[PDB]
């Protein structure tokens, strides 16, 4: 499984989300940013590990970061 | 689904395919695995023979070609047993595909032996 | 889940064949182990590195029985000059009966290989005779490896692991080694000659049947008592000796004649004595200089905290590094992998000019082979010490521990360093490249007159400084009227003179443009090289476009395609491009070595003088023309000995082609292959019935990066080691 | 079958006027090889002068293309179903282009 | 003379080298007629071959063993023995021109910047601003000692840098 | 005593180059694939 | 909003079948089933390759991994303005509803969401490599 981290520099613009191609990110409410709303990881078991979400995110540096960590069928993206 | 195709799912194909002995599902490992090497022993014999290093010195291209033939069939038996070593943890188990390797040891060898005699 | 890798959980849990490579390639990285101690750690590198001993002995005994037992050692002695040392004998049955006659040289019953290792120089040097003495060797030295080997089992069982600090006790190992391993060692090296190597080259046989009654000087031990040490100098080998016989012989122990032994071309036993006994003693008192349990002696930290400047030009100075060395093993590497690297070209440069052994220099292919060997050893080498010093920076940096000391004034200074490094690697391609090509475009015009030669003339006053009297100078060591000419005079210069006006050999070769061209296209290589490897270790902790690359380590393969792409991020990524500048650089130098040595060998150096000056006379007269024999190994015509290196040189262009598709097509393409291959496999009736432990992917990024480099290094070394090998040993 | 075919020639500066080789026929240049000679001499051409008249001509030809571009793109540009007549556009090219091409070229 | 280097009007390698080039240009000459243009051509390039031999014999050139001219660079021994205008005077020449173009450079990017489109004119030229700079860029060595005296050659250390400085 | 026989290069070649190799290979592709208890 | 369940009866869209399909990860590990109702009959890409006809109602396909899911969702989503949900789904017949687990799609914020994985800090106060050495494990510095 890989490694999913959100900071909190995020300012809720909710692009990650809409990035991922797997359903691994969701918005939870917050009350650090204006946009009162800040990005979560609670299924990192099922990412990959593509960055779409680190390529959608507007701050700098980035809010959300993947490290990639031990592989398994299910981040491998393996279809067999 | 599954592509359906007429080369796939054909009736004479299935049939032929569940005649083999691969797919008999009710006789022994060990009939199966020397009747797979009593095929595939007899068929390695050839070109050994006919395109070995020893194929135009005569009285001994078939001798040599059936214990080079011999030999493969040696180290095909010896990868079966590492196969069915690694792969469990009737013919699908650890005593199964043991029966099964060691006929076709059996059947492979008494294939290159009939085809020395042919 | 599976057990193998024992070490790593995250490995073992792997459905897939990455299991087994990153398995493979972890195995040695033990920091990053599960459950990995700092104790655990040392213990585990010290019985490693018993085991690197015991197979070092393993080979060298291996290499002295398959020369006693195959080679024509016994053969080879009575005439060095015109009899080809064997290697070991070939058995191999895919041969036919030409190979089989063509491969009996001679003198041999059957198929043998030809040595170019030269340990046959450095063997009958060192005083072997005989094959048995080769035997006795070899068993001794498998007892060693034995003992290593038993040693590195016993020193990790519980009642002998040391302590961690054993491991990190610096001033007694200093002391210790270089008291013991470096001084003694020498010492019993200066022994060894004395008593055995110089009587042999005399003619007379000391084993150690009869060392107890054969006094190596007349008069053994009153004139080192006595002080009278001069004594052990009178009366040395005459210039008409013939070695390994009585006749022409000498007295002496202990010289310092300068220059060369006449016949053998090689420097003086008891040069070479002097020098060890020398060298023993310098370091048996240098040994003697760290703190350990006695009161006396250095501290190594007070050192460090000592040698700090006024005005704060450098900072804290060399404050807080003593635990920044000592706590750090990647730091160690580093700086043992940058000396001994350096040390290797070292051995290279002073081995082919000042060749130690009888009768080397005369075999040319030995020669050619030791110094590219030896090269080759020191550029990867190099590239090793840049590796892990970037490695210590990702890990073991502490930057609180190093507030304002040299280290932490590097990273601030780093763009600098990296811009200056830039701008002389532009400077030296630019030139050198805008250089050959025009003198190429001169030599392609019909006018040679017009092309840019520019003298050496800072080398060449360099060796009018060492007593070379061809270019004119007249200073210091080529003008009879200079202090160090006449101080040097009566013990050590006779010898170095004669040795530095010859022409025939390797001393200080006449230079000239083709010379000056090629010494700054090295220049260009060297400097490149180092901006890729510093440029890797500086920005190891990160840049503008990763800031935070810390985090993710040393060998990670990207960070995706935003913020423009970040392809070859990691310093990995910088050491894996530098491999190439240094097989480049290392290329270039053993091409001119090894073209100035063939236009000396065959006497002709007016082709080297004439052709080096532009690459077109590099490409007809360097790699067409001499690889002519190569290419003839075999034909349709038939073959001879010269066909295994025709083989290999094949062999090595196949396997440089096969590293260009690692290198050049990446991992997408394949996993899509390999998935349609899997598709392939569960649908094939009477095949899926066999089936697939682990999962097949493709290669990773950085797996294919590794394997790219290995399949085009192991490609380059043997393509080039083909050709230097066959033509050589062709033509000579 | 003595004279080598050459319609390159190069300035004499810096030395690359050796390029200019002894072709034959009294002439220095270099030798070509795109085989327009060949062609020449097949299509009946003798003179040079008929190649100059048909190098102007070809010029002429290249102004008339470049002017129909701007003029089709420009002034009368072709609607969308002009260009998917493809029925229409087989039917001429194959005629027209290829067919008069050839009955043009045997004439 | 320096380095064991005969001079090339002494060298005899030199005077084979120019008879030998004269030689293949009169072996191409002499499948031709009289006053045709290709002798006409190969008699203009034997002139140009003996007036650059005779240059090159003029200016004092050192030949080696194989008579080709060899290049001096020291500042001492070539102002020495009169071999200065080979590399000194070359090295000087390249340094003014080289720094007349990054001065005009220099002062072209520092004109733009102050501006509203300075990528504007990064792309699109002012050609007569370009002209000014490039006409009073010829007292650039003056200049650039007079910024490096002021402290208004360098930017100060409001540069970009990474985390670790 | 120690030149091995004339017969030792025939013996021990095909050794160490066929029959350890596949011992080899065998027992260490038979510990790859081994499941953890 | 309750957690629905698989309707194993649910009929698949009119499709041909691919070579694209399922493998015997669908029998050995896992496959996912994919559900959405449907307001008319209309052509979709199917994202193992070819074309396929929905039916008017409920429609059932099960796919490999969940990438392949999500771009059938992303595209009956975007193009159709349509609301399916996709199920995990074991050889022992265990049904995993997700997606969306919450009922109301993530890229909207809902209340009683729990945040997971945030650091509360920024990317340039983590800490050096190292403070995390000799740990259990690789441990890259923004795990603690
Ligand atoms: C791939 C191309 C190729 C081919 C066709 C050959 C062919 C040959 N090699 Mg050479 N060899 C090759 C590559 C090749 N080699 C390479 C790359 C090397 C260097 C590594 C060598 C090194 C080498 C050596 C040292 C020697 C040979 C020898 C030989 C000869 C006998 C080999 C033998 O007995 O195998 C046994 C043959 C088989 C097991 C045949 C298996 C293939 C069958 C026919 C496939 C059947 C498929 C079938 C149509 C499917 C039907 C399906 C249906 C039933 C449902 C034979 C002419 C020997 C010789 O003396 O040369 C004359 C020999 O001593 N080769
Ligand atoms: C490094 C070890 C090694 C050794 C010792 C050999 C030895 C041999 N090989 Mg080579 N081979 C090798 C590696 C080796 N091979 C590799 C790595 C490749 C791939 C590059 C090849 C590719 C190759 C081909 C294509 C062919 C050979 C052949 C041969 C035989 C030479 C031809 C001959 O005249 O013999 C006379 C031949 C005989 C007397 C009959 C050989 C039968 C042997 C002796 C049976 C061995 C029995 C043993 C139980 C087998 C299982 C061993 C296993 C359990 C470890 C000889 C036995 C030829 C051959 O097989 O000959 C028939 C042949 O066609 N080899
Ligand atoms: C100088 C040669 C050398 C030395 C001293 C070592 C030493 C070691 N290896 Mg390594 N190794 C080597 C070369 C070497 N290896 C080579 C050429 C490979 C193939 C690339 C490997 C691949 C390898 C694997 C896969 C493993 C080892 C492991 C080990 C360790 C356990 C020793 C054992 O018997 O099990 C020991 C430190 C094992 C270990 O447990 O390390 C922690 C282990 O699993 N090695
Ligand atoms: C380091 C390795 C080494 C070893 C093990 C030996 C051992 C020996 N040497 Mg050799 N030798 C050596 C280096 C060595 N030497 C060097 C470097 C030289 C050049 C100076 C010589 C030149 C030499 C000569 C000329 C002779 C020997 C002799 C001897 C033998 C008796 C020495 C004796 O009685 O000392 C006295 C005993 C002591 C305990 C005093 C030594 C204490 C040392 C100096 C201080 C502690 C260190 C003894 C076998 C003699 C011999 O008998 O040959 C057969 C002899 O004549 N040696
Ligand atoms: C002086 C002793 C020395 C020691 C004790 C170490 C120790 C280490 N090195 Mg360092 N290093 C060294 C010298 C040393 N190195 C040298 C000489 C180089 C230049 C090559 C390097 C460059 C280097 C890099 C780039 C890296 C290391 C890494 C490591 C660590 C893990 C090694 C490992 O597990 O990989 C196991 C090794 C292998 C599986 C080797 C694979 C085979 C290679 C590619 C060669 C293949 C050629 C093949 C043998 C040719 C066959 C030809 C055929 C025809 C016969 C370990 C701390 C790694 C690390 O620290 O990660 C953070 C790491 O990334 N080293
Ligand atoms: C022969 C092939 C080749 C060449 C010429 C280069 C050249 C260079 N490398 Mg590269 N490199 C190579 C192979 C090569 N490399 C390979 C195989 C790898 C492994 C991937 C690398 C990896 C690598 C790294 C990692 C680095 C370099 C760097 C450099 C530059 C070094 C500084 C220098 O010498 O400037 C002199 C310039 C040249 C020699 C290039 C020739 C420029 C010509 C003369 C100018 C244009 C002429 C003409 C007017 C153009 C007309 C074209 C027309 C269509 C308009 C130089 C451009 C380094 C760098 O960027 O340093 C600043 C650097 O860090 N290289
Ligand atoms: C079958 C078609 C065909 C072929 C084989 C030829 C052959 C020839 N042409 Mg002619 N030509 C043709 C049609 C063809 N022509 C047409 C349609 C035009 C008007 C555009 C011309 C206009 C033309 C001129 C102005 C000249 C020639 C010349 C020549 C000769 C020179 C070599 C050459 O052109 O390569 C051979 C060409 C081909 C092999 C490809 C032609 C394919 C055509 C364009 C499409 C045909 C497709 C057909 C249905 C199936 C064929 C499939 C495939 C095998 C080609 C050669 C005899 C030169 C000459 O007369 O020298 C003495 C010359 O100056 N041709
Ligand atoms: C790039 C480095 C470099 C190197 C290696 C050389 C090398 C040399 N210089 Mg040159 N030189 C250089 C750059 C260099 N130069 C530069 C940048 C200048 C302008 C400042 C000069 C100006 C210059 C003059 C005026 C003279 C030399 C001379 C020499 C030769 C002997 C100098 C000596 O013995 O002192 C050791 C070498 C150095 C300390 C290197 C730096 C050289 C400094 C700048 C000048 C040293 C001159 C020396 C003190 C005078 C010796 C008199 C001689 C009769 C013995 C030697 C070949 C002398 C000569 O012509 O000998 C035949 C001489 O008279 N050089
Ligand atoms: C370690 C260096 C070394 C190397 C590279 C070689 C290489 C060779 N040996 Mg020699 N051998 C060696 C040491 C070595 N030997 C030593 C020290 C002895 C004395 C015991 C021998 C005794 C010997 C005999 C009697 C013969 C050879 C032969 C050969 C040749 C064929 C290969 C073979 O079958 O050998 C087999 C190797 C042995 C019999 C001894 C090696 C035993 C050591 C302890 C193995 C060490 C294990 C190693 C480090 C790791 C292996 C496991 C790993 C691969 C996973 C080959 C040139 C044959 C030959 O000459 O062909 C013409 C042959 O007949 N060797
Ligand atoms: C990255 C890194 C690293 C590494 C680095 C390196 C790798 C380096 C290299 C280095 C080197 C590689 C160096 C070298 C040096 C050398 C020198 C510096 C030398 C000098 C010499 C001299 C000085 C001499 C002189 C002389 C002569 C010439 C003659 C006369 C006499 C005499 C002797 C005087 C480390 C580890 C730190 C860590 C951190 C990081
Ligand atoms: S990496 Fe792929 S999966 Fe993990 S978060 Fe970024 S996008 Fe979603």
């Amino acid at each position: 499984a890989h490694i999913v981290k959100i900071y909190d520099t995020c300012i809720g613009c909710t692009q990650c989300v809409r990035a991922c191609p797997l359903d691994v990110l969701e918005m939870v409410p917050w009350d650090g940013c204006k946009a009162s709303q800040m990005a979560s990881a609670p299924r990192t078991e099922d990412c990959v590990g593509c960055k779409r979400c680190e390529t959608a995110c507007p701050t700098d540096f980035l809010s959300v970061r993947v490290y990639l960590g031990s592989e398994s069928t299910r981040s491998m993206g393996l279809s067999y | 689904g599954m592509l359906e195709t007429p080369v796939t799912s054909a009736p004479i194909v299935a049939t032929y395919l569940s005649n083999l002995p691969a797919y008999r599902t009710g006789v022994a490992p060990v009939l199966r695995g020397v009747e797979i090497g009593l095929a595939h022993g007899f068929l390695l014999a050839g070109p050994f023979i006919k395109l070995g290093p020893l194929r135009n010195v005569p009285e001994t291209a078939e001798i040599a070609g059936s214990l080079s033939a011999a030999g493969l069939v040696l180290i095909l038996a010896l990868c079966l047993s590492i196969y069915g070593s690694a792969q469990f943890q009737p013919l699908f188990s650890a005593d199964g595909w043991s029966e099964f390797a060691a006929g076709f040891l059996v059947g492979g060898e008494a294939g290159v032996a009939w085809a020395y005699v042919c | 889940h599976k057990l193998f890798p024992k070490f790593s959980q995250g490995l073992a849990q792997d459905p897939t064949t990455r299991r087994i490579w990153y398995g493979l390639a972890m195995a040695h990285d033990f920091e990053s182990h599960d459950g990995m101690t700092e104790e655990n750690l040392y213990q585990k590198i010290f019985a490693s590195h018993f085991g690197q001993l015991s197979i070092i002995f393993l080979w060298t005994s291996g290499n002295l029985f398959h020369v006693a037992w195959q080679g024509n050692f016994e053969q080879w002695v009575t005439d060095p000059v015109h009899i080809r040392p064997i290697a070991h004998a070939i058995w191999d049955p895919h041969f036919g009966q030409p190979a089989v006659e063509a491969f009996t040289r001679g003198g041999a019953s059957g198929p043998v290989n030809i040595s170019t290792s030269g340990v046959y120089q450095w063997w009958y040097t060192i005083g072997m005779r005989t094959n048995q003495d080769l035997y006795v060797g070899s068993v001794f030295l498998a007892l060693v490896s034995a003992i290593f080997l038993f040693a590195g089992w016993l020193h990790l069982q519980p009642n002998f692991q040391p302590s961690l600090s054993w491991f990190k006790d610096a001033e007694s190992r200093l002391n210790h080694h270089l008291s013991g391993l470096f001084g003694v060692s020498s010492l019993a090296w200066t022994g060894h000659l004395v008593h055995v190597a110089i009587p042999e080259s005399r003619g007379q046989h000391v084993g150690w049947d009869n060392f107890l009654s054969v006094l190596p000087h007349p008069q053994g031990l009153t004139p080192f008592f006595t002080g009278n040490w001069a004594a052990y100098a009178q009366s040395p080998d005459t210039a008409s000796h013939v070695f390994g016989t009585a006749q022409g012989s000498g007295q002496a122990i202990l010289t310092f004649l300068g220059g060369f032994h006449p016949q053998t071309q090689s420097l003086w036993l008891t040069d070479m004595a002097h020098h060890h006994l020398a060298i023993a003693v310098i370091f048996i008192v240098a040994g003697h200089m760290y703190r350990t349990n006695f009161g006396i002696g250095h501290r190594m930290q007070a050192i460090l905290e000592a040698h700090t400047p006024p005005s704060g030009s450098l900072g804290a100075g060399h404050k807080g590094l003593f635990d920044t060395v000592n706590n750090s093993l990647h730091f160690q590497l580093g700086l043992a992998l940058a000396s001994v690297g350096t040390i290797t070209s070292l051995v290279a440069q002073h081995m082919y000019s000042l060749p130690p052994y009888a009768f080397q220099a005369i075999d040319f292919t030995t020669q050619a082979a030791l110094y590219t060997h030896h090269q080759y050893i020191a550029g990867f080498i190099m590239c090793g010490a840049f590796a892990h010093g970037a490695i210590f920076f990702i890990r073991d940096y502490d930057p609180e521990q190093n507030k304002g000391n040299v280290l932490a004034r590097m990273l601030d200074h780093k763009e600098a360093l990296i811009s200056h490094l830039s701008w002389v690697s532009l400077f030296l391609g630019f030139h050198t490249l805008g250089l050959y090509v025009h003198n190429d475009v001169m030599q392609a015009f019909g006018t040679p007159e017009k092309q840019i030669l520019i003298e050496p003339v800072f080398a060449q006053w360099i060796q009018a400084a060492h007593g070379k009297a061809l270019y004119g100078f007249d200073f210091l060591l080529s003008s009879k009227t200079s202090a160090a000419f006449a101080n040097g005079q009566s013990l050590w210069l006779p010898g170095w003179l004669d040795a530095i006006n010859n022409n025939q050999n390797s001393l200080f070769l006449t230079i000239g443009p083709g010379d000056f061209l090629v010494h700054h296209a090295i220049a260009l290589g060297l400097h490149t090289t180092t901006l890729i490897l510093v440029k890797g270790a500086l920005d190891a902790r990160g840049s503008k476009l990763m800031p935070d690359k810390k985090d993710f380590g040393y060998s990670f393969p990207c960070d995706g395609p935003g913020r423009g792409g970040t392809c070859d991020i990691s310093a990995y990524d910088a050491f894996y491009l530098a491999v190439f500048w240094m097989l480049n650089t290392i290329g270039w130098v053993t091409f001119y070595w090894h073209w100035k040595h063939l236009t000396l060998w065959q006497g002709n150096v007016a082709q080297f003088d004439e052709s080096s000056t532009y690459l077109m006379g590099w490409l007809r007269d360097y790699l067409w023309l001499n690889s002519s024999q190569l290419i003839n190994g075999y034909n349709p015509f038939g073959m001879n000995s010269l066909s295994v290196w025709a083989w290999t040189f094949l062999f090595g262009h196949l396997i440089y082609a096969t590293g260009f598709m690692f290198l050049i097509s990446w991992r997408g393409y394949w996993q899509e292959l390999i998935e349609t291959l899997v598709w392939a496999h569960e649908k094939t009736p009477l095949a899926n019935l066999v089936y697939w432990k682990d999962k097949p992917v493709a290669l990773s990024i950085v797996q294919a990066r590794l394997v790219g480099l290995a399949h085009f290094s192991v490609g380059y070394i043997f393509t080039y080691a083909a050709f230097l090998i066959a033509s050589t040993s062709g033509r000579f | 079958t003595h004279i080598k075919p050459s319609a390159q020639v190069v300035w004499p500066i810096v030395g690359q006027e050796i390029l200019n080789g002894d072709v034959g026929g009294g002439f220095q240049g270099i030798q070509i090889t795109s085989g327009f000679f060949q062609l020449w001499r097949a299509s009946g051409i003798t003179s040079e002068l008929q190649l100059y008249t048909t190098a102007i001509g070809g010029l002429v030809m290249a102004a008339a293309m470049f002017f129909a571009g701007w003029f089709h793109y420009h002034k009368a540009a072709p609607k969308l179903e002009w260009f998917q007549n493809v029925e229409s556009m087989l039917n001429h090219h194959l005629g027209g282009l290829l067919g008069l091409g050839s009955l043009a070229w045997a004439g | 003379d320096i380095a064991g280097l005969t001079p090339c009007s002494e060298s005899k390698a030199y005077a084979k080298l120019e008879k030998k080039e004269l030689k293949t240009l009169e072996k191409r000459l002499k499948q031709y007629e009289a006053d045709s243009a290709p002798a006409v051509a190969l008699k203009a390039t034997m002139e140009r071959t003996k007036a650059r031999f005779a240059n090159y014999a003029k200016a004092g050139l050192l030949c080696g063993n194989d008579g080709l001219p060899h290049l001096i660079a020291d500042p001492g021994l070539a102002l020495k023995y009169g071999h200065a205008g080979e590399v000194f005077i070359p090295t000087f020449g390249f340094l003014y021109v080289a720094g007349y173009i990054g001065y005009v450079g220099r002062q072209y990017l520092i004109a733009v910047k102050g501006e509203a489109k300075p990528t504007d004119k990064e792309i699109i030229i002012d050609v007569p601003l370009a002209t000014k700079l490039a006409w009073q860029g010829a007292g650039w060595p003056l200049a650039a000692v007079q910024e490096l005296q002021r402290g208004t050659l360098l930017e100060k250390e409001e540069n970009i840098t990474v985390s670790p400085r | 005593p120690f030149v091995p026989p004339s017969w030792a290069p025939s013996v021990f070649v095909p050794l160490t180059g066929l029959v350890l190799p596949a011992i080899a290979m065998a027992t260490l592709f038979v510990y790859i694939e081994k499941e953890a208890p | 909003w309750t957690v629905p369940t698989l309707n194993p009866d649910t009929p698949s869209p009119i499709f041909g079948g691919s070579t694209g399909g399922l493998l015997r990860k669908a029998q050995t590990e896992e496959f996912y089933v994919i559900t959405w109702e449907a307001k008319k009959e209309q052509i979709f890409e199917m994202p193992t390759g070819g074309a396929a006809i929905m039916r008017q109602g409920p429609n059932l396909l099960k796919f490999g991994k969940k990438e392949q899911c999500l771009a059938l969702t992303t595209q009956l989503r975007n193009k159709f303005k349509l609301t399916p949900c996709f199920y995990r789904v074991f050889p022992d017949g265990k049904v995993q509803y997700l997606h969306p687990a919450d009922g109301v799609y993530p890229e909207k914020v809902n209340a009683g969401r729990v945040g997971a994985n945030q650091n509360m800090r920024r990317i340039g106060q983590n800490v050096n490599p190292i403070k995390v050495k000799f740990s259990g494990r690789m441990m890259s510095p923004a795990e603690i």
